[PDB]
Formats: structure tokens, C-alpha cells, sequence
């Protein structure tokens, strides 16, 4: 309200393709939690409900992360069995 | 075992003298073929499978292939890869990698 227009979340179009400038913009809004967050205060989430949501997404995030870092880790060998036969 | 295997070849030998006489054909030039004629014409049976039919086969063609005892009196194995269980397969499998090493180091007609 108090702040300058068109400077916070505004993207501009290359060449007309609106399509991309929006998915730029939708890109930026999801990096930024903008989009959860507006989903989220649709409805009043109460402090516990809260609470046990953000400790999951933790939670999965560790998970996830752990098990990136494994799979990339083995990726190296999904080489070909080089004592095929033995 | 061998010693049953050997009496039963010694009993068709003897058998297929005995038919070669019954048929009136001559002992020395009875084959399988004729053996199994003379079988059928004796025997006639119309059985759909030709299995349960009657037949008078060698003792080789008749009996499975046995497995010999795969160690001596001493009890060792003779197979340096008996204990695998699957000895002659990973015998193969051996032989089969021993040549692809050497190929390695040196380097619509059938199914």
C-alpha cells in the first residue's frame, strides 16, 4: 500500500510470450512460498495443526535429502558388472 | 546303479534275440526299428499317447541319466567345485569366463 507499484513481483515479457513471463512469475512466487503460503491462510491453520505440519515437512526434508545424497552417491555405480559371469 | 543298468542291457540283448527268433528275422540284423515293429504288432495297443504304449527300448534309451556318486571312498569330492551343489554348471560358467579373459587379453541358421 505504502510501497511503490509495479516493482515487487513484477516481471517483464521477452519478445510476447506471456506464457513464459508467467511461468517466470510463478516460479519466483513458488521459490519464495508465496503460492503455500497464500494455500495455507486460505483457512486458519491452528498453531498445533501448524506446529505438526512444519515438523513433517522437516522431517521429510532430512528424509529426502539423506536419501538424495544416497542416490547420488551410488549413482556411480550403475556402471556396467565388470566380472559379468564371475 | 551301473551293475543293475548292465544286467538290464544284458536282459534286452538276450530279449531282442528272443524277438528277432519269434519274428523270423535274422538276430545279427535286427535294429530299433524293427524291434519296434515287431513290438507293436505283438503288443497291439491303441493308447492316444505314445508313452504309455508298450516298448522295448536299451536300457540307456529307458532310464534317466544318473548322477555318478561325485566322491570317492575316501569321502573327498572329485569336482574342486562340488561344494557350489551345482558343480558341472559353474564348471561351464568357469570355463566359460577363463576363455573370454584370454579373448580379451589376446584381443539365421541355428539357435
Amino acid at each position: 500500500a505504502k510501497h511503490l507499484k509495479f516493482i515487487a513481483r513484477t516481471v517483464m515479457v521477452q519478445e510476447g510470450n506471456v506464457e513464459s513471463a508467467y511461468r517466470t512469475l510463478n516460479r519466483i512466487l513458488t521459490m519464495d512460498g508465496l503460492i503455500e503460503d497464500i494455500k495455507h491462510r486460505r483457512y486458519y491453520e491452528k498453531p498445533c495443526r501448524r506446529r505438526q505440519r512444519e515438523s513433517y515437512e522437516r522431517c521429510r526434508r532430512i528424509y529426502n535429502m539423506e536419501m538424495a545424497r544416497k542416490i547420488n552417491f551410488l549413482m556411480r555405480k550403475n556402471r556396467a558388472d565388470p566380472w559379468q559371469g564371475c | 546303479t551301473e551293475d543293475f543298468i548292465k544286467k538290464q542291457i544284458e536282459e534286452f540283448n538276450i530279449g531282442k534275440r528272443h524277438l528277432a527268433n519269434m519274428m523270423g528275422e535274422d538276430p545279427e540284423t535286427f535294429t530299433q526299428e524293427d524291434i519296434d515293429r515287431a513290438i507293436a504288432y505283438l503288443f497291439p495297443s491303441g493308447l492316444f499317447e505314445k508313452r504309455a504304449r508298450p516298448v522295448m527300448k536299451h536300457p540307456e534309451q529307458i532310464f534317466p541319466r544318473q548322477r555318478a556318486i561325485q566322491w570317492g571312498e575316501d569321502g573327498r569330492p572329485f569336482h574342486y567345485l562340488f561344494y557350489t551343489g551345482k558343480q558341472s554348471y559353474y564348471s561351464l560358467m568357469h570355463d566359460v569366463y577363463g576363455m573370454l579373459l584370454n579373448l580379451e587379453k589376446h584381443q539365421i541358421g541355428s539357435r
